[PDB]
RNA sequence: CCCGGUGGCAACUAAGCCGCCUGGUGGAUGGCUCGGCUCGGGGCGCCGACGAAGGGCGUGGCAAGCUGCGAUAAGCCCCGGCGAGGCGCAGGCAGCCGUCGAACCGGGGAUGCCCGAAUGGGACCUCCCGCGGCUUGCCGCACUCCCAGUCGGGAGGGGGAACGCGGGGAAUUGAAACAUCUUAGUACCCGCAGGAAAAGAAAGCAAAAGCGAUGCCGUUAGUAGGGGCGACCGAAAGCGGCACAGGGCAAACUGAACCCCGGGCCGAAAGGUUCGGGGGAUGUGGUGUUGUAGGGCCCGCGGAGGAGCCCUGGGGGCGAAGCCGAAGUCCGCUGGAACGCGGCGCCGGAGAGGGUGAAAGCCCCGUAGGCGUAAGCCCCCGAGCUCCUGCGGUGUCCCUGAGUACCGUCGGUCGGAUAUCCGGCGGGAAGCUGGGAGGCAUCGGCUCCCAACCCUAAAUACGUCCCGAGACCGAUAGCGAACUAGUACCGUGAGGGAAAGCUGAAAAGCACCCCGGGAGGGGGGUGAAAAGAGCCUGAAACCAGGCGGCGAUAGGAGGGUGCGGCCCGAAAGGGUUGACCCUCCCCGAAGGAAACACGGGCGACCGUGGAGUACGAGGGGAGGUGACCGGGGUUGCACCGUCCGUCUUGGAUCACGGGGCAGGGAGUUCACCCGAGCGGCGAGGUUAAGGGGGUCAACCCCGAAGCCGCAGGGAAACCGACAGGUCCGCAGCCCGUAGGGCGAGGGACGGGGUGUGAAAGCGCCCGGAGUCGCUCGGGUGAGACCCGAAGCCGGUCGAUCUAGCCCGG
RNA sequence: GGGUGAAAGGCCAAUCGAGGCCGGCGAUAGCUGGUUCCCGCCGAAUUAUCCCCCAGGAUAGCCCGGCCGGAGGUAGGCAGUG
RNA sequence: CGGAGUAGGGGGGCGGUGUAAGCCGUCACCCGAGAGGGGAACAACCCAGACCGGGGUUAAGGCCCCAAAGUGCCGGCUAAGU
RNA sequence: GUGAUCGGGUAGGCGGGCGUGCCGAUGGGGCGGAAGCCGGGCCGUGAGGUCCGGUGGACCCGUCGGUAUUGCGGAUCCUGCC
RNA sequence: CCGUACGGCUAACCCGCGGAAGCGGGGACAGCGGUAGGUGGGCAGUUUGGCUGGGGCGGCACACCCUCGAAAAGGUAUCGAG
RNA sequence: GAGGCGGGUCCAGCCGCGAAAGCGUGGCCUAGCGAACCCCUGUGCCUCCCCGGUGGGGGCCAGGGAUGACAGAAAAGCUACC
């Protein structure tokens, strides 16, 4: 069966935008990112709060290429980019200190993507 | 979503229709047995399929008891008193005494405590029975049971 | 201009072949639709001895069929409405009815032949034959039963699509055969009711808590359970909702205090009161109707049965046929006709739908929305009138349903299994100091109840009828039937069963002349157009004539490639803003000459140089010329070519199917399971039935009952876990200049829960991703992509053929 | 599944080694016939075990499509160990 | 992970059996499921695996006429149309 | 950009397109002549699309998204005509 | 106590003749109902295998072991040999 | 690709032979037999509808009883009327 990509077209915009952004900074991680976004629906990646806080320390940013889900607890402040975030999940990465942003915002605020940790 | 065609539309033309000579979609003589004909205990036409796709399908093993004297007991995970502590608070069932904080077997009525997670706070634990697991990671969290 | 003889031609020939045109024949396609199908709604829902449904015969001025009616016969009388024409489908000649209110609509009356339950008695022909009694004219005279009683008064019988209650009861088929099983308490047969029927007020469900009559919807669940434990079959309680309602006998005690029919009275009447009869002591009426209880009796204090019914009166409301209901036919062009085009205005709580000579908010019906209403019905105020009556308890006082409960055995049936219900046979209780149930029997506890007698609404099922609506069909479709269709027609009979739609705005449906025995032909007319009833459009196959090409020395499945001849043209293809053709200059891939000078070889030939020259698919340029080209029909020459579909190792086969044309014609739907492509939420996800609102089948809100998942192992009792300890390492990141490190996902160790076991070990599981939708692919069951059996089973019809027997010839 | 039969399985309305009509019935078959537009990408098999199996079916082998994962593999040859 | 089809094979070479034709297996080049050029025509013998329009060179085989290209060259044999 | 190491194909799997009837939307055409029919041109590998002329006399098409009694040469197929 | 066998009786039941009352004959047998065993193509439903140089009879080399066939790894069939 | 059958290498227990090292899970190796359902025996535990006893029933483990058509139906013939 053909595999069409995702009928969203704002994945669609930014995944072409991944795709340029490697092409002009010159880096490996945001087509990375891409190829994992255009993945089918049913294997697509999820991640609960346990795995972050299990896997990071202190001061870590890490990128979700899917949804990112509450169960468990995080015992310090990370900044996490995703496409979607549960109500909970949210409200347990604002506690903590941490900050709950999209994949636009981090590539704005770090172009290279230096130090970023790809959690799927 | 994805509203693909079915393919009669794209078998017009095709003379069989994917089911190859054209003498081979007949009835029940077909598919070898209608049903589950052929699977052994008289006939064994499909007795290779059941050895290796369905065994344990023939044959009898054990008994059931009457509902009337089956007992299902609900249970809890600490995990699960844990992450749902400030559910429990707002409503009753995680309550202060004299002294210390108490949680209470009558949420939804509870016979185990069983020891799966572990547990960060002092805790005076109300239950029928108690796993040794689970009281023993109550004490080593700084807390007590009292069985009822 | 003479002759005679030649080789290529010419060119004209017949049948026949191909193609085009004009006609004939035929009735496809398109457009249309007063007819069908499906869903909703609950409008309406039984007819019949007061003679039904169904059938036969009659009935019109001219009338055959259908429709309507019944010797008063396409109709007779009356009361209301409407407001001028009318006399069925049905476009005629003659006439009649109507303004003294018709036709039509609503309500109500009269007449109403024969058969038929068919009923005074009989039917080989829906026709015949009698009794009485009253005066031809009239009523009555069947069977079975109740009340009676030698007078009479009553009931039943037949019909009804689907839905309903009670009995009797197959085989095909599946199990890849078949016998238990399945098909199936099915098809079909018999009986009995209604607008609904049936059920229904715990001798119940449960289990340490409690519920509280019946019926229906969603789940419980493909579960418990049955079963050659095979194929397959298969519930209930509980939970969430819709809708709600409970009353009466037998007996104990009393003992005629009672009911019905007729006549004399009173009354609107509820119902009183009188004479005469029928019932009833083998008990009419009063009482009373339940769990360790209720009732009776017995003591006693209390004496709100007063709720119903009748309508002189009365108001309101529902409820008709029926009423009202806005705004351009304004000015030009086209046209047979504006509903068109262009211009200029208006109404709108109305721009839904339809009609009118073309596509209409303003021409008409209507529509949105305001109106009124006789009978008939509901509500209440009043009007006149009724049959027994509470509370609290004492008692050695009475009562509370028998071939019944229960046991055994046989047959059927059920998921009901040692534990479902039904029936037959043999036994057979207690009976209030009593009795029953709790999934083998029995003993003891505890819990729940009181059978063997009766009635009962609402919520539910159906649609032979009516109403509305539609991603339904659109005359080979859709119901079989768009129409004089269950009709014509076929069969001894049960029974079987077609075909068939369209002139035009208006009949304006061809006046008049010639020919013809006539049907008709030809001239003329109507009409925008013959569209002429053999009537919208008018395809193909097939046929005739005309035109073009071929056509009597000739060989292949009817074609393919290439080169030519005869003929035709539109301009949608091109072209004088240059067709075709002729010559010259430049670049040029792979490839690649000859003449000629020398030489080698017996020779056919070869080597060297000429020469990688002259040429060469193609890519550019320059001048002469002045009008075709591309295409199409048919046909000649040369080369090539054994049709199409099918099974089959193998088809041109002497293997099967294949005269021509047009229309029709085959992987569908549901339930369950396995996967995927996408989307929503996410340790949670999702509502079902139902309910509330609205501009009312669309839309918005509520509703987690339940289902899957969040913890497993185990036949069962039961027991009950790593939300990260170590390593390798893909992507990626960091340091760098190869090497060196970190490393999600992935992999390997280690550790834990449980079963087994003396244990060690081994199995399954354990470090959080599922759930709800839409579409697609597949499996299983159902007719399951479509057609084809011989046969098996049920109920009915037939001995005018033929076989046998009787009576009379 | 009955009749009738000087017995031939003869006759019972052109129908008889079990009539005819309607129904169950769209009975069932491993057997026979059929199954409707175009272009591209890949592309087989008739052999082993089991079946009251031999004109049928199941489990494997041979084709296709998609996903995971991350560095070796192998249809040929040379030299060797066996 | 999912979707199939296939359970009648044949030519040619190898083996066993059989008078032989054939029967039964085996190899896996071809036909089946394969156009084109040759052998007179030929399923599998030879050359050679095919998008379309053009220009060239070769293969199998062939060069008296039918029929594109030699009545080709040198040495020898046959008298039977072999 | 690469292709000496892509270009046959039965059963069979996968991808993209053409055509038919109805619905929700959007853009449009039609008595100065719609659908349908006959004869001819152009585009397109093609299934097919569109234009010219004639006949006819009242409705029809394009695009987006849905839906379906959705495509015939054959069944000793069915109905009708020859 | 209950029985078995026999003998008798008549009043149930049966038979006949009669409007019926009865009369006569049989007689607790028979018949009727319920259950248990036997006999039982009178009547039904079914089964009656396969391989096989056609089928049939024949034969079971119809599940197994060894040697050969068997092609110097593995694998390999015949109503093939012992 | 496989139910059942057969064989191999071991870990524990309790034992035998042997001075000991060692060997022993039948027969020097390769033939000598068999599903579901039901039943019988041994053994110790789980269980039977509100609770508790008694008789009886169900379940788990092991051994045994048979299907030679030997991956397992309970089973005789004729058709010349067909």
């Amino acid at each position: 069966v053909k595999r069409t990509g995702p009928t969203d077209i704002n994945l669609r915009r930014l995944i072409r935008t991944l795709r340029k952004k490697s092409n002009e900074e010159g880096v490996k991680i945001w087509k990375d990112i891409a190829w994992r976004l255009e993945r089918p629906r049913r294997q697509r990646a999820e991640v609960n709060i346990s795995k972050i806080n299990r896997y990071t320390k202190e001061g870590d940013v890490v990128i979700v290429p899917g949804s990112v889900l509450g169960a468990g607890r995080l015992e310090h402040k990370v900044v996490v980019a995703a496409w979607k975030f549960s109500e909970a999940a949210r409200r347990k990465i604002i506690e903590a200190g941490g900050e709950a942003i999209s994949i636009e915002e981090l590539m704005e605020r770090n172009p290279k993507g230096s130090g970023v940790i790809i959690m799927e | 979503m994805i509203r693909r065609r079915k393919k009669v539309r794209k078998l017009r033309g095709s003379h069989t229709h994917g089911w190859g000579c054209k003498k081979k979609h007949r009835g029940g003589g077909s598919k070898g047995g209608r049903g589950m004909a052929g699977t052994g205990k008289r006939k064994d036409q499909k007795w290779t399929w059941t050895i290796k796709y369905a065994p344990d399908r023939l044959g009898k093993r054990g008994f059931h008891r009457p509902k009337a004297v089956q007992y299902i007991p609900k249970v809890i995970n600490l995990n699960d008193i844990d992450e749902n502590f400030e559910l429990f608070k707002d409503a009753g069932i995680i309550y202060e005494e004299d002294g210390k904080l108490v949680f209470d077997a009558t949420a939804l009525g509870v016979d185990k405590i069983l020891g799966t997670g572990k547990l960060t706070r002092a805790l005076v634990v109300k239950a029928y029975y108690v796993t040794p697991k689970a009281e023993e990671k109550i004490k080593a969290a700084g807390g007590e049971v009292l069985l009822a």
